[PDB]
């Protein structure tokens, strides 16, 4: 659960990523298929190469629901139900994997926001991702 | 753990870049920021209070430079993780009784560090070859949980 | 997050052991203590024994707080913010505990109630034990 | 695992009465309704899509049979549980890739089922003997990733 503190860190460290939301969003992706090949597993028909024009697409996506997921804080199930359903529904992910991901954005978002990522700003993004985790493994329609 | 010539090369390269005196400190200080549970275990370390106490704190920054160390040891006997880490397992599991889980989230906040420090360097590779590093040194030091 | 048949199923099943609450959380404590030794570091100052009168009160407290969650299951951080600022920022207990103690409940409950515990129930209590869990283990005033 | 003779002599009471053809498929239906990413790796077991859908599965029992045999195998071999299930890890790890904590979440459900069951003779000193045991088993599935 995010403290006031923790939505004001969000936003201020999301807000700054802008424009590069997608490129990020992929680096992420990327990070993940590299250092966790198991992950690969659930994008059989995906071109899960280097400069993957799949993975650039992906990414942007990725990036929009965080986003989206930032405008709706409060109310997270409600805004992102349709993305439980794909991933909880229909895609059985298993939540390990949620894990991978937000670690691997955590790694993006350092290796780019040098001034933004302090401990505290570090701490509330953690958190963030883990509520999105949260929402997006379970069945609650 | 085994890193291919390339994936070792590129490790390596990097660590001798790495400020020793510092890095340590910060990765030991964020586990302590992001995932404050940790806390309990260094009540004898004063300060904890906020962000910027335990950040500041000169015991967490001392204790830092031991937890590098023993990363640096790793590295150095990649080969035998499980013999080299032997006693400190027996600490942490034994001892001290820290879950497991643990160690991975250190592991975690280090490459978290690594990535801070480096910007661009620290690129998807790199951090896949740091990955196997880091699960390989956390599952040594759950030897005495397995 | 929890669906409203999830709701539906703890309140019955809560229902179910009412009076008995107590004697339930009791026995999910030394189930605990018993099986994962560790937990029983965060109570040095306890009798841990069998029929300990300490555990009983306490397994009483614990009973209550559940009790009170089924009955706040749509605001669990507004009617468990001082249990969370205990346990996450007084006891900084480690979240591992709390899969444990749930399991430990799960237990009682599927040895006092075999009737009531069918998979679905099952499902729906492991879920909300979960739900607590999250809002016990983070700081969020 | 070690375990006293008290605790083995209560594990192995409890056993014996054990229904070898229901309880595993039990525990097996349990683990798919209670933590629905588990159907991913049962797909070609059929309809998983409802409670009573999993419960019903002939597949899904049929399989848990050779699952509760996996536990029986473990139970007479506590002394060398990575020895026995040397083959069950290798499939199990490296060719499903199941996640370690799996292997957890089934043994905590096979207790489940035994309290179910057991009710009354389920007591804390046997559950206790229990959890070691399916720790033993699950560690020794996650030998591979060790
Ligand atoms: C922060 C967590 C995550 C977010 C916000 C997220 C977001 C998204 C979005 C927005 C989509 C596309 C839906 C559309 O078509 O509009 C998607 C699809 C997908 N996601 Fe995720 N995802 C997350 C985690 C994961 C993880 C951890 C995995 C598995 C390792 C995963 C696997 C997939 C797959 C396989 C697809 C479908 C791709 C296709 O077949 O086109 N997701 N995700
Ligand atoms: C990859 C993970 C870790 C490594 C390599 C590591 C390394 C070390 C080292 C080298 C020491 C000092 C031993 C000596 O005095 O020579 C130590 C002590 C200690 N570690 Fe860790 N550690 C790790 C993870 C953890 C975690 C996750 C925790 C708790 C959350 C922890 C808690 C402690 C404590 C409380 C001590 C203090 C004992 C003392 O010096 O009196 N460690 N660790
Ligand atoms: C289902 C989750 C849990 C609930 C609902 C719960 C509930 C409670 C309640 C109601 C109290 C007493 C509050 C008061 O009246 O002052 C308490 C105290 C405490 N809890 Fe928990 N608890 C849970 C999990 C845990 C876990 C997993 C642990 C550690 C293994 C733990 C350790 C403690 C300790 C050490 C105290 C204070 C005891 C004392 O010094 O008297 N709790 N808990
Ligand atoms: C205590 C833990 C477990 C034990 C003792 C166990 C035991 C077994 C056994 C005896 C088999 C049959 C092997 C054969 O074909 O001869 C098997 C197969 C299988 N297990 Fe497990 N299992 C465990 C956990 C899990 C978990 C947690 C999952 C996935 C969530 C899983 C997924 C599978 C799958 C997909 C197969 C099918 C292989 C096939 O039919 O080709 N197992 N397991």
């Amino acid at each position: 659960v995010l403290s006031p503190a923790d939505k004001t860190n969000v936003k201020a460290a999301w807000g700054k990523v802008g424009a590069h939301a997608g490129e990020y969003g992929a680096e992420a992706l990327e990070r993940m298929f590299l250092s966790f090949p198991t992950t690969k597993t659930y994008f059989p028909h995906f071109d899960l190469s280097h400069g993957s024009a799949q993975v650039k697409g992906h990414g942007k996506k990725v990036a929009d629901a965080l986003t989206n997921a930032v405008a709706h804080v409060d109310d997270m199930p409600n805004a992102l139900s349709a993305l439980s359903d794909l991933h909880a529904h229909k895609l059985r992910v298993d939540p390990v994997n949620f894990k991978l991901l937000s670690h691997c954005l955590l790694v993006t978002l350092a290796a780019h926001l040098p001034a933004e990522f302090t401990p505290a700003v570090h701490a509330s993004l953690d958190k963030f991702l883990a509520s999105v985790s949260t929402v997006l493994t379970s069945k609650y329609r | 753990v085994h890193l291919t010539p390339e994936e070792k090369s590129a490790v390596t390269a990097l660590w001798g870049k790495v400020n020793v005196d510092e890095v340590g400190g910060e990765a030991l200080g964020r586990l302590l920021v992001v995932y404050p549970w940790t806390q309990r275990f260094f009540e004898s370390f004063g300060d904890l209070s906020t962000p910027d106490a335990v950040m500041g704190n000169p015991k967490v920054k001392a204790h830092g430079k031991k937890v590098l160390g023993a990363f640096s040891d790793g590295l150095a006997h990649l080969d035998n993780l499980k013999g080299t880490f032997a006693t400190l397992s027996e600490l942490h599991c034994d001892k001290l009784h820290v879950d497991p889980e643990n160690f991975r989230l250190l592991g975690n906040v280090l490459v978290c560090v690594l990535a801070h420090h480096f910007g661009k360097e620290f690129t998807p590779p790199v951090q896949a070859a740091y990955q196997k590093v880091v699960a390989g040194v956390a599952n040594a030091l759950a030897h005495k949980y397995h």
